[PDB]
DNA sequence: TGTGCGGTGAACCTACGGCT
DNA sequence: AGCCGTAGGTTCACCGCACA
């Protein structure tokens, strides 16, 4: 499933994560093969905070992940291992592509969070007004949202570990009633 | 260039979370529709797929639904518009389909190539009059179209054949009823504000399932009128009967709502091979389409029967409760409503919708009526309008003149120029009369109606009183003691 | 009818099966070079005005009216087939716009419909050009409900350019692409010789031209498949050699055969270097790029002979194909094996009738028009005589008929008095309807005149076929070298 | 997939045969339940006269037929051990159905020959002017193709086994030729 | 634990000719 | 061998909440 890059040199390379076939096509055509590394999944991913650890190690849109990143997970991780200095989320620029990338910075938190600590994390910006990146025809991705030259990639970087702690455990957590109250005193309409 | 991780997660899962709230899985109070479903029905009704028409493509619909108003996926939309096509999910079906549409059973419709759809006569009450300035009308995903934001819905439609739905940090669940109730219960709180709710469930009993059935009890019923949570116990219809010699079997005819019957079955199945169930000899499912439902239980020669059943109501989905839990969008936010107050925002939305209708009218009336004055005037002095015509160079000449001779405004001069010589004839002159005095009593009669709040509401009583003597029917679901 | 003898049921299902197959599906007609599939596609684009100027359509809409209105099989073969005409690495003259994932050479499908949207080529235009002017016949369609065409005008000869492969039952065919400039010129020497040979065509149309350019090795294979319609032809990739840095050297690919997939051929290439069937390669990468293009990199041990690697390559991979030519088309409805003349033949007796049938459809039109003028001259020079006569009339059927006798009109002009508005009656409308009226009779003469001679007609397919050669035509991209 | 009918009298039982799911579906909705069978399959079957045994052994709808009709293939068969003694083809009417109709019966002929025989095998007679089953009403399927009140069934005869033979040899063999010969001299355009 | 319903996403059979 | 391209067919991963 991933089509990877030429280069073997983790610095200068990067793996983008992107919803699906539709939109890896645009992404496959308009990339630079050399650094530019593409993992295409199957929409919304396994939510690791309400599921458990063998179902998690089971599903295989985590493996190949973890096969693409070559870290491994929690005790056995290691950066100096790592496959890309940069892993860019690229979902659809919709609501459901903001809920896969959600699902995604829950999993890098929970299972790689040295590779958030370490900046090696990123969210890239397509343009508003596409249902997805399959939409978009392969120039116009490159140069709005892949081209290093042109492209305003966002750095995850995390602050508190605390509030962090406590943002993904209400966001994502099983407990609806405290993801209700967020909702209650957070929503403008 | 910088995006803290703790606030990409909040601003992420809030645009998602208020999303699915607004726009994906609450029904609106008003029309008791979801974005999906009136997007549907709106497809429908600019296409013209009237009932009087012949069914339509599937494939079109949705097609067409899909590029013009929901932006999503194509299977997301077909489901729901094969949903409110079965009999058995909707109260009060709003498609009427042709060919294979899903069974009880849990299997699917057939690929939307081969199906064909319109809307049922009801459905053209949700829509009735959305064209007259009604309701407001809204820009589409991408500033091409333009749909709308509510339907007209001249039944109380979130009642009528409830909602489902899972969103983000809450979910909803109200039950479908039975429409000659609901708007009797409509009819006594426009002729009391200050109705209880002990009240209205004079007329509106409680739930009334497509699939029929028993409830039991009135306490989870008026629990859930009042707070708008409440357990209500579903039974399946069964009975006891001989079947030669001194052998007895269970007969059900009707089964809990929203249950897969197939589902249910198996679930009997099991629990007679894991020997967890005594006297069970024989399971068939004689469900046929000529005679009905039917999942009959032989039962062994001497074994208790009337003891089985009650272990089946226990043990497997023969009974089954529905857990009501009535939050709908009210002003655009979700809300746990109860009885009353679905029904007062409903009566609201019909008041709003009678008097835009009416003010809608008048002024295409006015305009209309303007311009036959213009035409009355023309067939008056036709002479003198051909001399006037005649000796203008141009048109924009001929209008100027039309409006100075005769004292014409811009739109009655146009009118008259636009006018082909077959009107000029003894019947097409007298239809440009007959037209304009009945118009004339027409703005008088709609002027009555916005002069007095009580004439609009006794019309929206008038109104909503025809649809239920149309569209009303019996109750499905016996509530027993 | 309680029975059916085995022998007779496998026969009759099996030609009914076999027959549609034949002549409704996998084969192309030889007068527009389309399969029904296709060209259901272009006419439903051309009824809902998806013209070049017009803004991308929904994908999904476009599948759905053409699945409910004429093609009653699977949406995914409408899509895939719509896809492929949007692709300029599978046809030499793209038919469909597209704007979205359409696909790759790489063997990627297009991205959902949903999420894609397309229209009509510019090119396109010229297949349906003069297609509402009685050109060509309309048959009712699979439910009775719609009309569509059995053929488009196809000012441009289609089937030769762009081709076509198919697999039917009992046969299949296999055309190549060619270059338009090449097939109009000719079409063109064809239409000043009906006696002209196929060496002599051969000056005007060297070779099949792929939208994948590449080479072809000898004209052998050329030549035995236009005289034929069968013939093998040897399709080689455009490859280099070049140094890379220390004495070491590398093969790098820019062009590929045709209908091949890259990333197969290169999978290929990788399988024979690790199964040791082939030594010399060190490194393969496939360095193509929106900016680059297509670049396959094929690094040589040093010291090794590059030239014997590659030769070796082509034997063994795909960087040298074959394509079997099997010119099967349909003419009049019925499968046949063609050579380049008969192809050509077909076509221009098609362009013969298609000009042919519009300059009567305009000859038709324009009488009509004369016709009505001739009734609206009357009507306006004696003006208030028409207006007391239609209000002293009650109905409209007394009008029609006091106009008539009164004023010698037919029931058409009588008509079109009646639908004039009051604005007609202006002072400069009566010489306005003159000038028409003149305009018009000379043009019915410059269409008469055409008619009347075979060799007008014949010269204005020319000119025009020579205006779409100009317009469209363009330079060779698959080089022929020999031998 | 089999959907199976209550009685297990094979004299009396039915087994249809349709193209799948779309038509599996009102077929399933209008049938009697007491006596009919209902085999969905999955669209163009696989040819047993251009395969080999290990293929056919292995294709998932020739196993669930074998299964289904309980007779057991070749010189195993035994015909008194049929679960039904009318297996009804009943695939779409249109020319995609004529194909899947003659794929059935050369398996049957191949495999099956004596059910043939026995006057086992018949063939539904759906009305035109529809794509496939999915696009009919469950009664309207039912009063005109599976009601035996109603309905007209085509009951196949095997007269000439040699003709067969040949028949068979020749539409469905692996010679291009014959079959394109059988098509020239009988195509009627 | 599994289900109801609008959402994100995608795969792999087969026929056919030629080479609570 | 498979693979060129129009055809017949369909299955299973995930989210979210509240009920037994
Ligand atoms: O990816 C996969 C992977 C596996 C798999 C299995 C079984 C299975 F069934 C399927 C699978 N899939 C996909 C799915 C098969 N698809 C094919 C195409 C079919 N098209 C619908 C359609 C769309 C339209 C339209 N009409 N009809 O017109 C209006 C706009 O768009 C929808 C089902
Ligand atoms: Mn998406
Ligand atoms: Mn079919």
């Amino acid at each position: 499933k991933l089509a990877d890059c030429s280069s073997k040199s983790p610095e200068e390379c990067e793996i983008f994560l992107v919803e699906g076939d539709s939109a890896g096509g645009s992404t496959k055509s308009g990339r630079d093969s050399r650094t530019q590394a593409i993992l295409p999944l199957r929409g919304k991913i396994l939510n690791v905070e309400k599921a458990r650890l063998d179902r998690i190690l089971n599903n295989n849109e985590i493996r190949q992940m973890i096969t693409a990143f070559g870290t491994g997970i929690g005790g056995d991780f290691d950066l100096a291992k790592a496959r890309y200095h940069k892993i860019v989320i690229m979902t659809d620029a919709d609501v459901d592509g903001a809920h896969i990338r959600t699902l995604l910075l829950t999993f890098f938190y929970r299972f790689m969070r040295p590779l958030i600590e370490a900046g090696y994390v990123y969210i890239a910006q397509p343009p508003t007004g596409y249902k997805g990146l399959g939409e978009m025809n392969a120039d116009q991705l490159w140069e709005t949202t892949m081209n290093p030259e042109h492209r305003a990639l966002l750095q995850v970087k995390l602050e508190d570990a605390i509030e962090a702690d406590q943002t993904f455990e209400m966001l994502m957590g099983d407990v609806v009633e405290n993801r209700r109250q967020f909702i209650e005193d957070n929503a403008v309409y | 260039n910088e995006r803290n991780i703790t606030s990409e997660m909040r601003e992420s899962f809030l645009d998602y979370a208020m999303s699915v709230i607004v726009a994906r899985a609450l029904p609106d109070v008003r029309d008791g529709l979801k974005p999906v479903h009136r997007r549907i029905l709106y497809g429908l009704n600019e296409q013209g797929m009237t009932p009087d028409k012949s069914y339509k493509k599937s494939a079109r619909i949705v097609g067409d639904v899909m590029g013009k108003y929901h932006p999503h996926g194509d299977s997301s939309i077909y489901e729901a518009m094969v949903r409110m096509a079965q009999d058995f999910s909707y109260r009060y079906p709003l498609v009427d389909g042709q060919g294979n549409f899903g069974s009880m059973d849990g299997d699917g419709a057939a690929a939307m190539r081969f199906t064909e759809a319109r809307m049922t006569k009801i459905t053209l009450e949700l829509l009735r009059d959305i064209n007259k300035d009604t309701i407001d009308f809204i820009d589409n995903y991408d500033g091409n179209e333009r749909e709308p934001s509510v339907l007209p819905a001249r039944f109380p439609n979130l009642l009528a054949n409830g909602a489902s739905g899972i969103a983000v940090g809450m979910a909803t669940n109200i039950p479908p009823h039975n429409l000659t109730e609901l708007i009797n219960g409509v009819l006594s709180l426009s002729k009391n504000p200050d109705i209880s709710i002990a009240e209205l469930m004079e007329d509106i009993e409680g739930p009334d399932f497509p699939t029929a059935g028993l409830i039991l009890g009135k306490s989870g019923i008026r629990r859930a009128y009042e707070t708008g949570r409440g357990s209500i116990q579903m039974r399946s219809r069964a009975v006891i009967e001989e079947r030669g010699g001194g052998r007895q079997r269970i007969v059900v005819t009707e089964i809990p709502f929203q249950v897969n019957k197939a589902r249910m079955i198996e679930k009997i199945a099991e629990l007679v091979r894991d020997k967890k169930i005594d006297g069970i000899t024989d399971l068939r499912d004689e469900t046929s389409l000529r005679t009905g439902v039917r999942v009959v239980i032989d039962v062994r020669k001497d074994a208790n029967a009337s003891v089985i059943l009650n272990n089946l109501y226990k043990q497997t989905p023969l009974q089954t409760s529905f857990g009501v839990n009535m939050i709908a969008l009210v002003n655009g936010r979700p809300k746990l409503i109860n009885l009353k107050e679905a029904l007062v925002h409903y009566l609201e939305h019909q008041k709003t919708v009678v008097r835009r209708r009416t003010q809608y009218n008048l002024r295409k009336a006015k305009d209309r009526a303007h311009i036959l004055e213009g035409l009355r005037i023309a067939l008056d002095h036709i002479d003198e309008i051909i001399s006037t015509i005649r000796e203008s160079d141009t048109d924009k000449v001929a209008m100027e003149s039309l409006q100075q001779r005769f004292k014409l405004s811009e739109k009655q001069a146009q009118a008259i120029l636009d006018m082909r010589l077959r009107r000029l004839t003894g019947l097409e002159r007298d239809k440009i009369e007959a037209e304009y005095n009945e118009l004339l009593n027409y703005i008088s009669e709609l002027e009555t109606i916005l002069a007095d709040e009580e004439v609009l509401l006794q019309l929206v009583r008038d109104e909503l009183t025809e649809i239920r003597d149309r569209f009303g029917d019996d109750r499905r679901t016996e509530i027993q003691l």
